[PDB]
């Protein structure tokens, strides 16, 4: 487990990327000791592709989450937990679920920042998303033949197809 | 709530669909 | 042209649907080539379109099967005549529309399922799968672009139609 | 043959009806 590839690092970089893509700057973004990795730049691409496919749904999901009384954080945890426990004959944390969780989480982070009243909960959003994925990723990847190198190879190929 | 569970069910399907597609490049040789 | 994507190769749809249909009949097709890409959402949709097509014409499929079994030596040629006829059947739209595509895979899957119930017929299952796949492959090649049809549009319409029966 | 043509013609008709039903979805 290279410190360079720590999950929290992927979440922070993507969330920062998505927030900036929304015309803003995340001033509460913790630092990435090792800097922007190539694995991070690939996650940015996968995340963007993922969001474009389901943009409308992401918008609706946000609206429904905002309809929860007091705008509590637990329903979002229910979202994340449900994705990780959906059922499958493979890695419960496949590259697709990893990308989906980080892409949606980044989308939500960007929307939350547009509201000073919700900014405080952004820390909950990234700490929880990172911790959940972390607890799920290994003791679950090394047994389903999944790795970052494989992520990069497949991701490279998929990226090209979308870039025409 | 209950909404998180249904939002999650949809996210998971979308996620699995993305994984299936991405996992099709492990289809060459 | 999305139908040119290796992920969406027709062989994949046929193998997946045929395998699915056979299983629905309480059997395990242990001679089915693998899906060198895994099950795709489009295959998922084909399974539904195929299921709805069969239920709509369950009685006829049965009668068709009976007529095919009445042909001397139970030759494979008459089945090719079925397939060829569906493709050459006139229209002012695509000679290989979503409907015909679905009808061919649905009927083919049904026949595959029944044939597996007989050891004597199992050998000809390779013919069924290979021929159906190659025929549909050629017709999509020379018809979809021109009549502006695609898997994306197929998916768009399929979802809406799956909702009406849901 | 002539049985294959017959079956093929009816399956073609069933397929064309299915397609028409699908086309009624650009809605």
């Amino acid at each position: 487990e290279e410190p360079r590839l720590d999950i929290e690092g992927f979440v922070v970089d993507y969330f920062t990327h998505r927030i900036r893509q929304n015309g803003m700057e995340w001033f509460g973004a913790p630092g990435l000791p090792c800097g922007v990795q190539p694995e991070h730049e690939m996650m940015r691409v996968m995340g963007t592709i993922f969001e474009k496919k389901h943009a409308e749904n992401f918008e609706t999901f946000c609206e429904q989450l905002l309809a929860v009384p007091r705008i509590s954080f637990s329903p979002y945890q229910d979202v994340v937990r449900t994705v990780g426990n959906a059922q499958t004959d493979q890695c419960p944390m496949s590259y697709g679920r990893l990308i989906g969780l980080i892409s949606f989480g980044g989308f939500v982070a960007a929307k939350m920042m547009e509201s000073v009243e919700l900014q405080g909960q952004v820390r909950n959003l990234f700490v929880y998303t990172s911790l959940f994925i972390k607890t799920r990723i290994r003791n679950n990847w090394k047994e389903h033949n999944r790795s970052w190198d494989d992520f990069m190879t497949l991701g490279k190929q998929m990226k090209e197809d979308y870039e025409r | 709530s209950s909404i998180g569970y249904e939002i999650g069910s949809k996210l998971a399907a979308m996620c699995d669909d993305f994984d299936a597609q991405m996992m099709s490049y492990s289809a060459h040789a």
